[PDB]
RNA sequence: GGUAAAAAUGGCAA
RNA sequence: AAACUUGAGUGCAGAAGAGGAAAGUGGAAUUCCAUGUGUAGCGGUGAAAUGCGCAGAGAUAUGGAGGAACACCAGUGGCGAAGGCGACUUUCUGGUCUGUAACUGACGCUGAUGUGCGAAAGCGUGGGGAUCAAACAGGAUUAGAUACCCUGGUAGUCCACGCCGUAAACGAUGAGUGCUAAGUGUUAGGGGGCCCCUUAGUGCUGCAGCUAACGCAUUAAGCACUCCGCCUGGGGAGUACGACCGCAAGGUUGAAACUCAAAGGAAUUGACGGGGACCCGCACAAGCGGUGGAGCAUGUGGUUUAAUUCGAAGCAACGCGA
């Protein structure tokens, strides 16, 4: 949880959050489970993904 | 990186030991990646059930 | 499993004449020593030497490339086989590459080349053709 | 993240 | 007949593992139900609507019920004959790898017929039911829309025990064994000085050799030997008939008449694309003035005529040959 600082802005502890937010990585997380993908089409991405890294 | 149990000599992990296995998971509680920790393959695996384990036993958080 | 020790034999010596190695070590029994000693004798290979080992001996071969590294051996080839056996009469001996190569015989009078095999009127099973 | 939506058909020869 | 230890096993000392079966224990989330706060929408799409809400929805807070699946870890990572196997714990249980060299002493390989296992859907009996979701029902889109998209929703998805026996069940690559340049990563070991050597996997790159080519290349599609299965133009047709198996669905086996001169593989040059990149042009955009409406001139079509001469026909015929 982001606390806003003293002296410091609204805005600057947004920037806080989104980085926050980025690390936490529950938008990716959000994303992936929108629509079902079926077992093996899973199993290629997370493979290719990691071939990307 | 380098592997702290290798390093360390440390062969067996305690999922009783908090203290070690605090330094090896997220903020958010999320266990952290063997390319971050610099963890051997073998030891990650051990590490890995003694934070499930803990996280049983309310030692660890789960989130 | 190892089911034809002779072809494996051939084969070896076949994939380090491709290669062009100086030597070969194969693992050893009497047949492919007389074999090897005939190709000696043939000018096909430089030298056969025999180690012992405790098992079943070790056969070393000394390849031979001419000038220009021209492969004194070209092609070796098993003819009875283990799923087929091939024998010939004397008279039906047959000759590899008109004369230019040899045919390998096991024969009553032992192992031996196809042109003793017609000069002693024995015929045999024919192991492999080499030219 | 996206995404605009719709978007049919066309003789065999030479 | 007698030996031998190299194959194959056994012992001994180590190693890793989502291998399997059965109980038990968690945490996140979804749905529903119950209350508190609160208010005019929420939800959904390309845009909508159906739907839900004002009988207080959605949202927010807390509690309860139930089912299913296990974020992170997580990796051409691991294990398994294949299908497969991912929370944790315990119990039972299979296989594999390394080293050593106690022992046995070729005890091996393959494998017709057999006999088991075998994703998913499906079937039977009983149980369960959160989510998702064939069928089905609305809404929408459309020329139509028995679809795609939206709101719902049953079987099913889950459990047990039987059945089915099939998948692009794929590496479209049968099993065993040996041999044949290197370089680099990674998993589980062993050995010797971070480096070197070595065993068994798992990737990438790449010789020789092979290949129609694409490619393969010690994880061969190279070079060899053993054994098994399978192929012999396309269609008809995996159909017919018979047989066997199945509760059924269907599975396994499996033709012919007739018909054609082709079916095909790979690669090449083009063309094309509701493929991509990059660029232009009054192409669009930004503007200005027109045409299509009126009368008339003129060409054309058509119709008419004795003849309305012939030629031009999307752009690139039609005030065109003239
Ligand atoms: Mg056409
Ligand atoms: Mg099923
Ligand atoms: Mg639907
Ligand atoms: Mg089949
Ligand atoms: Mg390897
Ligand atoms: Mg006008």
């Amino acid at each position: 949880k982001t606390v806003v600082r003293k002296n410091e802005s609204l805005e600057d502890a947004l920037r806080r959050f989104k980085r926050s937010v980025s690390k936490s990585g529950t938008i990716q997380e959000v994303r992936k489970r929108e629509f079902y993908e079926k077992p093996s089409v899973k199993r290629k991405k997370k493979s290719e993904a990691a071939r990307k890294r | 990186k380098v592997c702290y149990f290798t390093a360390n000599g440390i062969t067996h992990i305690d999922y009783k030991d908090t203290e070690l296995l605090k330094r090896f998971i997220s903020e958010r509680g999320k266990i952290l990646p063997r390319r971050v920790t610099g963890t051997s393959a073998k030891y990650q695996r051990m590490l890995t059930t003694a934070i499930k384990r803990s996280r049983h036993m309310a030692l660890l958080p789960y989130v | 499993t190892m089911t034809d020790p002779i072809a494996d034999m051939l084969t070896r010596v076949r994939n380090a004449n491709m290669v062009r190695h100086e030597k070969l070590e194969l693992p050893a029994s009497n047949i492919k020593k007389e074999i090897a000693e005939i190709l000696k004798s043939e000018g096909f290979i430089k030298n056969v030497e025999y180690v012992e080992d405790d098992k079943q001996g070790v056969l070393r071969l000394f390849l031979k490339y001419g000038q220009n590294d021209e492969r004194v051996i070209t092609g070796l080839k098993r003819i009875s086989k283990p799923g087929l056996r091939v024998y010939a009469k004397a008279s039906e001996m047959p000759k590899v590459l008109n004369g230019l190569g040899i045919a390998l015989v096991s024969t009553s009078e032992g192992v031996i080349t196809d042109k003793e095999a017609r000069k002693r009127n024995v015929g045999g099973e024919i192991i492999a053709y080499v030219w």
